């Protein structure tokens, strides 16, 4: 009797769920350098001239 | 600085390095009882000696900043280990946080060299001690 009767009339599947999900992540990085340079110049130069004048 | 191992060489193992580091006169002995025996940097007389036969010879090999190094390996003050070939310790770019410096031995033995910018013979490894004077107090005895 009553009205529940019609959900077995008309096959009727009640499904539930719940999903709970945590997650931590933890990252450390760490890092080092080192760099060196070492450099050498020398230039040589020559220059010549000459003048004539007359008045 | 003199650094000294011991190593374990075979018989061809052993002629090389006798005849590299000139040896006159003096006999090697070997675990089986077989001796091999050079005379003025001549191989005169062997005694059985089989193979997989080890002789044990010292070797002394003089350390110094300037002289180049077979294989060694050096430690950052981070943590960094790196190995170097054939290079000098003062040859290294980055001395400055270079803390350790052992030589590699062939034998993956380790000895330390180079312990915090000095040669490990010039550092003194202070120990640890209260600074206190004497105690210069006279107490009670129970007897």
């Amino acid at each position: 009797y009553g009205s529940d009767m019609y959900k077995y009339i008309e096959q009727v599947t009640d499904t539930q769920s719940q999903d709970l999900g945590k997650a931590i992540e933890n990252a450390i990085e760490q890092g080092q350098t080192k760099d060196r340079q070492q450099d050498k110049g020398h230039e040589e130069y020559k220059d010549y001239e000459d003048t004539i004048t007359k008045s | 600085l003199i650094i000294k191992h011991q190593m374990k060489l075979h018989l061809n193992e052993l002629v090389d390095w006798a005849w590299r580091n000139g040896v006159t006169s003096e006999k090697f002995h070997s675990n089986n009882g077989s001796y091999v025996i050079f005379d003025h940097s001549a191989v005169v007389e062997t005694y059985i000696i089989n193979k997989n036969d080890l002789f044990n010879v010292t070797e002394e090999i003089e350390i110094t900043l300037d002289k180049p190094i077979d294989y060694f390996l050096e430690k950052d003050m981070y943590g960094n280990y790196r190995e170097h070939f054939g290079i000098a310790i003062n040859d290294l770019l980055f001395l400055n946080t270079t803390v350790n410096i052992w030589l590699v031995n062939d034998d993956n033995s380790h000895i330390l060299i180079y312990k915090d910018g000095k040669l490990i013979d010039e550092y003194m490894y202070h120990q640890f001690e209260y600074e206190a004077n004497q105690n210069k107090h006279i107490y009670p005895n129970n007897k």
